[PDB]
């Protein structure tokens, strides 16, 4: 039912390695079932119930069982359940591929949409012809018989080494030792929080909570420089590897389908349209913060250059790598007298919480309620079900993974569980969600502080969340998060800006000891302080969407020499030498290969909705709110892009906006 | 979100 919750959600975590690889044969020979019986029907006998509807029907039913089979391998403690996990997801990702090459599947889709009245069908049902027409041709299944098999063929490899290059991360216990004088001006807190060996040293392991604290506030610039090259050459042995053939094969997999470039394949799905305008957007960008980048390293060198005088230090005369964070956190306090290490007590897990959950149950009109003794993958993962507040009706759940542990992704992701989408029996499913983060933990006997970087990352990852459960499609492709690449970090990215509100900040905020709230004076200057380093913040990002383009464009192309040419380039600031960022790039095998400008550029349209619609008529209007969750999170993938941009804003989105919001035209 |  709509309005109910029981049995709704079945996907269960208390699966052991045998009981996944037996699931994981049963369900290639269920689906399989499906689609033989499809393909073993004749062409003039296809019609819209056992062939489209036929299909939609296992395409829930696969996904869903497949959820319960990939994604204990990124936050399950039992290295068997992770190791089998991963054998499940290489064996689906190769049935997947066979079950999109069949000839016969398509041969039989693309003659309903050409015979069929198609103004007797949904428009959604249109559109998943249309899609599903174009992911065939996307596959050479309208080319001869022996070039789609060696398009099948390099699929699986490809399927197989991106898989591979993010267990390798995953997996990863690289460590460092150092003592209490190498580790200067880091708080006890951090210090007496972490393992020592025999000989009175310290560990500190090469994870979020541990090496940004690190880089951000070690006075010992030696101890920073091996941070910093242990932390960018993680998997360098193995991952280069990987990019030495993955990269040739996504070249080669283009040209067979007809592009030039891996790029202009993946960019036709997107809201870019063409590789020409997206380097058209980063070089113009990248000339209008180049003036911003000079100030703030002509600043940074001299905070480097008195520093190295006061203290005793060889002055080189150039920013290196480990230089920047620990110089741009100095211009953070000294500009905008934003101490972190001061700020964090004011926002525990707790009140931050409450508080993100009670700014959008008002916003989006909705209705949180955590689920006492939760069926979950892990004992420190909390369940909350989500309601509409006006009509109860029970939209979808989503767990909260704030804290990391051993095998647990180490960056910050929102996995879809279950799509908001149609059953065979008429009814809805209840979207599922998850938000996998790791934030700090509870030390010195205290709570989980959280930096503002930190609740920005909560807010951000919460924007996935939404998205995935207001969302209530037809069909299973077009629910969730499956929009353009391009727009998925429209929803995420613009929560972010109700953690600069002077307003919600006030509502975020309570002392952990005293319970007072924070200084009028530090909150306005932590709403001033958005911009600060904002030219080397970005210009690194426009760096990594350059090499992006540039690693999918030519061929025999170094990795590591790019990113370090782009680094002198644009940024300003060299890659360190036997570093290896791209073998520890976890997005050219996570989806966003070729596509990690849209961070960027679904940063122009969140800016141009939040200033034109929201900053107008108020950040907490319930009237915007749900106008937003109804226009652009409740239709998901079932529209296009720009069609719900177009739908929300009235025109067409322009940088006017995302200009003015970083202090340029 | 994107690297930090
Ligand atoms: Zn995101």
């Amino acid at each position: 039912s709509s309005y109910t919750v029981a049995g709704r959600n079945v996907l269960r975590w208390d699966l052991s390695p045998e009981q996944i690889k037996t699931r994981t044969e049963e369900l290639i020979v269920q689906t399989k079932q499906v689609y033989d019986a499809v393909g073993m029907l004749g062409i003039e006998e296809v019609t819209y119930e056992n062939c489209l509807q036929a299909l939609a029907d296992v395409e829930v039913k696969y996904i869903v069982e497949r959820t319960m089979l990939d994604f204990p391998q990124h936050v399950s403690s039992d290295k068997e359940v992770r190791a089998a996990s991963t054998e499940a997801d290489k064996r689906l990702s190769r049935f997947d591929i066979e079950m999109s090459m069949r000839g016969d599947i398509f041969e039989r889709i693309v003659h309903l949409q050409e015979t069929c009245d198609l103004g007797k069908i949904k428009p959604e049902a249109r559109r998943y012809l249309e899609k599903s027409i174009k992911m065939g041709k996307r596959n050479g299944l309208h080319l001869p018989e022996q070039v789609q098999n060696e398009i099948k063929s390099m699929k699986k490899r490809m399927s197989e080494l991106c898989i591979d290059f993010n267990k390798n991360l995953n997996e990863d216990d690289t460590f460092l030792v150092f003592s209490k004088a190498e580790l200067g001006a880091l708080p006890d807190d951090f210090i007496d929080s972490l393992e020592k060996t025999d000989d009175d040293k310290y560990k500190i392991t090469l994870k979020y909570p541990h090496y940004f604290p690190v880089m951000k506030k070690c006075c010992i610039p030696e101890t920073r420089r091996r941070m910093e090259m242990a932390f960018n050459t993680r998997c360098k042995e193995e991952n280069t590897i990987i990019l030495q053939q993955l990269l040739p094969l996504r070249t080669k997999v283009a040209k067979l389908l007809g592009y030039s470039t891996h790029a202009d394949f993946v960019l036709e799905m997107n809201t870019a349209k063409s590789t020409s305008r997206v380097t058209a957007f980063l070089d113009d960008l990248s000339q209008k913060l180049k003036p911003l980048g000079e100030a703030e390293r002509e600043f940074i060198l001299n905070l480097k250059k008195k520093e190295c005088k006061d203290r005793g230090f060889e002055y080189d005369g150039k920013i290196n790598a480990w230089d920047l964070y620990y110089y741009m956190t100095q211009t953070e306090e000294l500009k905008y007298s934003i101490d972190q290490e001061f700020l964090k007590e004011y926002f525990p897990i707790e009140v931050v919480t409450e508080g993100l959950l009670n700014t959008y149950q008002e916003l989006l009109g909705l209705s949180f309620e955590q689920m006492t003794d939760a069926h979950v993958w892990n004992k420190s993962v909390t369940l909350y079900t989500v309601k509409d507040k006006a009509t109860g009706e029970v939209l979808g759940q989503f767990y909260l993974d704030l804290y990391p542990r051993e095998g647990k992704y180490n960056h910050a992701a929102c996995f879809g569980l279950q799509p908001g989408c149609l059953l065979p029996d008429g009814s809805r499913m209840m979207a599922v969600a998850a938000l996998v983060v790791n934030f700090s933990q509870p030390v010195a006997g205290r709570p989980s502080l959280l930096r503002h970087d930190e609740v920005r990352t909560y807010f951000h990852e919460f924007g996935h969340v939404m998205h995935q459960i207001c969302a209530q499609t037809d069909f299973a492709r077009f629910s969730g998060t499956n929009v353009e690449t391009d727009f998925v970090e429209v929803p995420s990215q613009m929560l972010e800006n109700w953690v600069w509100d002077v307003d919600s900040l006030r509502r975020l905020s309570k002392h952990y000891k005293d319970g007072s709230p924070i200084a009028d004076d530090l909150l306005e200057k932590l709403v001033a302080s958005r911009l600060v380093n904002t030219g080397l913040l970005t210009l690194r990002q426009i760096v990594l969407s350059k090499v992006d383009q540039s690693l999918h464009t030519n061929t025999s192309l170094d990795a590591a020499s790019e990113y370090a040419k782009y680094c002198s380039e644009i940024l300003g600031v060299a890659a360190t030498p036997g570093t290896n960022m791209p073998a520890t790039f976890g997005h050219l095998a996570g989806g966003y290969d070729g596509q990690y400008y849209g961070y960027l550029w679904s940063e122009v349209f969140s800016m141009d909705m939040f200033y034109s619609c929201f900053k107008k008529e108020g950040i907490m209007n319930p009237e915007v709110g749900m106008k937003y969750r109804n226009l652009i999170l409740k239709p998901g993938g079932s529209l296009d892009g720009m069609d719900m941009l177009h739908n929300f804003l009235k025109r067409e989105p322009n940088q006017k906006a995302f200009l003015m919001s970083r202090g340029l035209h | 979100i994107h690297p930090f």
